């Protein structure tokens, strides 16, 4: 269900000189879900304002259209680390395999809450790409994005997690060798 | 609904007075906007113990599962009241996770 004014008025509203307006029209089209909005959001993800970026980029996620993934790829080496959380996050949604090695550069962030979301996002994807990285992020100085790595390499699943899961089991230490030991426990 | 004050009220979680950044962490608490996540989730690792207070309880009025991580960690925070109000965001965020990690930090407490 739609109504085609309120979808227009908002995409003219992405013009607007209030950072304000732009940032509400952004929020608005993207609960809306309408493709009709995906080209007008994605010049918004090069706005001047960073808050503007961030409501383009968890838009373009919210509608889920393939027209945003090269968009919110770029989108992943903004200077703002909400805009890259948001970035990854909708391509995590959209789940396009384009993704999956600049999500896995995304994984090494100088931000934790960055490296977080590509964590997620790897997970959501399932692409066994991501496996050797998310095994790395297991010995991530944060807990959260560790957290995120082992339930991202369990929501992947199959062979090549199993078999790094037995590698870590053995040579391992810490934190990465309990969350191999509890995989081949639930796994078996 | 009224995204207009949002932009402000998340510049507002920077402010170098504690109780100006715990006030907007309650007002984007009671907005229970999503756009406000990230931020809060940042400022679940403030200096100040009555912001990481403020944006705990903030995060679970939200419901958004990407706070489930940040406040699982939050459940080991060197001050008891924001451990508790960690505890009740994950309560109100619903999330399966949450039940393991509860059950996990009373074990590592107990050794």
């Amino acid at each position: 269900h739609t109504d085609p004014e309120k979808v227009e008025m908002y995409i003219k509203n992405l013009q607007d000189d209030s950072i304000v307006v732009r940032y509400s029209a952004a929020s608005a089209l993207g609960k809306i879900g309408d493709e009709r909005a995906v080209e007008p959001l994605i010049k918004a993800l090069k706005d001047e304002d960073g808050y503007v970026r961030q409501a383009a980029a968890l838009a373009l996620g919210q509608i889920g259209d393939e027209r945003a993934v090269e968009p919110l790829i770029k989108a992943l080496k903004d200077e703002d680390s909400t805009v890259r959380i948001r970035a990854a996050r909708a391509l995590g949604k959209i789940g396009d395999e384009r993704a999956v090695e600049p999500l896995i550069k995304a994984l090494k962030d100088e931000d934790w809450q960055v490296r977080l979301s590509a964590a997620s996002a790897l997970g959501k994807i399932g692409d066994e790409r991501a496996v050797e990285p998310l095994i790395k992020a297991l010995k991530d100085e944060d807990p959260s994005v560790r957290m995120a790595a082992a339930n991202a390499l369990g929501q992947i699943g199959g062979e090549r997690v199993r078999a790094a899961m037995e590698k870590l089991a053995e040579t391992g230490t810490g934190f990465a060798r309990k969350v191999a030991v509890n995989y081949l426990e639930t796994h078996k | 609904g009224d995204e207009r004050a949002v932009p402000a009220l998340i510049e507002a979680l920077k402010d170098s007075d504690p109780n100006v950044r715990a006030s907007a962490a309650d007002a984007l608490g009671k907005l229970g906007d999503p756009e406000a996540v990230e931020a809060l989730i940042y400022a679940l690792r403030d200096k100040d113990g009555y912001v990481r207070f403020s944006a705990a309880l903030a995060l679970g009025k939200i419901g958004d599962a990407a706070a489930v991580y940040p406040l699982i960690q939050a459940l080991e925070d060197e001050d008891s009241r924001v451990r508790w109000s960690a505890a009740y965001a994950l309560g109100q965020i619903g999330d399966p996770r949450a039940e393991e990690a509860l059950r996990r930090a009373r074990e590592d407490s107990d050794w």
